[PDB]
């Protein structure tokens, strides 16, 4: 049955698309990190600045640089998901692939 | 002596500089509302953010052919005192610094002209650009009549 | 031929678990994001405790509690794209069990 | 004339390749954006640490931040824009080649 | 076929109209660019009356003016392509005619 | 022998794969270059607030965007290599095919 | 087969010789990153050596060093890659020479 195989690979491109739609947005996520990697570095400069007075800002410094490579961490095993992903894909164009030669 | 700081702008297809603490704001230029038998050097009136600022022509001042709203697209905004008026100009180049070495003195033979009005000019690599007394100019050439 | 069929039906479980894991992923990063909003409100009070020498920190606090608020947006984005993603798999599951039987 | 015909096709990849190009350039911009962004963060916490007389730097800042928003929204606008051209480039080379099958 | 070559013409026409819209873009960046050249010298101003605290600000207004001139080679170069892409169109457009004629 | 030029071709997508691998991480390289970029800045905002005793500061700070200007640029050459790298892997995939076709 | 697989043979070696440039760049870098580790440390010195000014500068000096330490890192990274890339053209290479035969 021919066109619920061409619905199948419609919807495979629309998956595939959704999927590289999710990765732009890690992108975004990543860029994210790098900005609050910058500002964890210039909220540990004005603690040093600040001597004793920079002591809460050290803290939150810190905890800042502890979350943005946590979420840094998140993104690139997300990344790893996506590159997975695209390879179970691939398999499942494949197996369309090779049906059609069968 | 120390050294002194210019804003640098164009008039004419030529480059100018006038005094960096004199400047309020820097905008484009766009129509001028007009009141009928002012002085040639008076385009007018805008109002900017509220505040109502004179309008003054500085192409006819030095003797330049260019345009009004086609040749010339911004306004400086300067402030004298209680007094506050936009030079109407080609437009901005640079903030320059100049120690008083690198003024040359100005070309022209008229008096006033080449000492209280133009300052000199100010040599960057051998390309000149005209120092203007703005505050003696303004202060001399709107009360003079 | 069946076979087929029945392995494609096995890649889309594969590629649904497989979304299902980045999902997964994806409420740590709205964890993260909550705990990098709170962070910042923590920072607000140390950067509103250390007065003059605080008002740099403050406008960094600012700018992390919006990354927070950009991180947690982007985190429901990818949720929505998720919640379409598996719903086409749905779709996809069909359209492959009617392939089947047709 | 098939020849003929080859020659448009090339020149399809021609054109493929110079909107490759174009994409590379666009990727440039959104970094620069970015940058901007970035720039106009220390602008704001200059306005800051300058204090009182930091209150026309503030302005610049947010200025710059709305100039580099447009920008990266101008960024993500022409690459979409790209991929439609593309995409109308690929599907024009698909045509004539199609053609070709008969 | 006499369709086709119509056809091909019609999207010749197509991506004529995507390298102006193209071209409408980059240059609503490149005023963009001389906007925020503009500013930098705005800031550079504004940096001077506050002396010692402004001199930080004056760098960042540098860097702006240096992104603002690299953002207006960057339209350029975008812009050049455009106009190689423009005479690869009516290349593209000769050659199809030409393949109407033999 | 058709499988063993079948297997060419496979190791050869393996080979550009594994050249795109380098290509990701040179991104990375251009990310960092970007960002100590900003570390640069930062070092000429604290020796702009120093002044004569922020002299070596300044130095510093310029020869840091020298390192990572020279740093971006050897990662340009290497972009410009893994291209004619990519390019030479899909002409000796393709000779292998026709290897097999002749 | 005949001249076609030497072209082959010869496309390798061409990769492999652009594969051994691709490692002198690199090689380079990791150079270059070391001495900028080192001149951001002798840099830290003088800050240290500068009393409660050389503070945030060396903050500043001990992230350029994690960049370079990073760097080192990545570059590295690509390092192992051309390891895996050549030995993947040594495979290739050992198909090619059974292929030439069979």
């Amino acid at each position: 049955g021919g066109k619920v195989v061409d619905n199948v690979v419609q919807t495979m491109r629309d998956i595939s698309t959704s999927s590289q739609k999710i990765a732009d947005i890690i992108s975004v996520i990543d860029g994210i990190a790098f900005q609050t990697n910058i500002l964890a570095l210039n909220a540990a400069v004005e603690a040093a600045r600040a001597g004793e007075q920079g002591r809460g800002f050290a803290v939150v410094a810190g905890e800042v640089r502890n979350l943005a490579q946590r979420s840094a961490q998140a993104a690139r095993e997300i990344k790893s998901l996506i590159e997975d992903s695209v390879g179970k894909v691939d398999v499942g164009s494949t197996l369309v692939e090779s049906a059609g030669e069968t | 002596p120390s050294g002194q700081e210019f804003l640098v702008f164009t008039l004419g297809d030529e480059e100018y500089g006038i005094d960096i603490l004199k400047v309020q704001e820097i905008r484009g230029y766009d129509q001028v509302t007009r009141i009928a038998n002012t002085p040639a050097f008076i385009k007018g009136v805008t109002n900017l953010r509220g505040v109502i600022v004179p309008i003054v022509d500085l192409r006819i001042k030095f003797s330049q052919v260019d345009v009004d709203y086609n040749d010339n697209t911004v306004v400086i905004v300067l402030n004298l005192g209680q007094r506050v008026v936009g030079i109407v100009v080609d437009g901005v180049s640079d903030v320059l610094s100049l120690t008083a070495e690198q003024i040359r003195p100005a070309p022209e033979f008229a008096v006033t002209l080449s000492t209280e009005y133009l300052t000199g000019l100010g040599a960057l690599g051998d390309r000149m650009l005209i120092l203007v007394n703005i505050e003696k100019l303004l202060n001399s050439e709107e009360m003079a009549l």
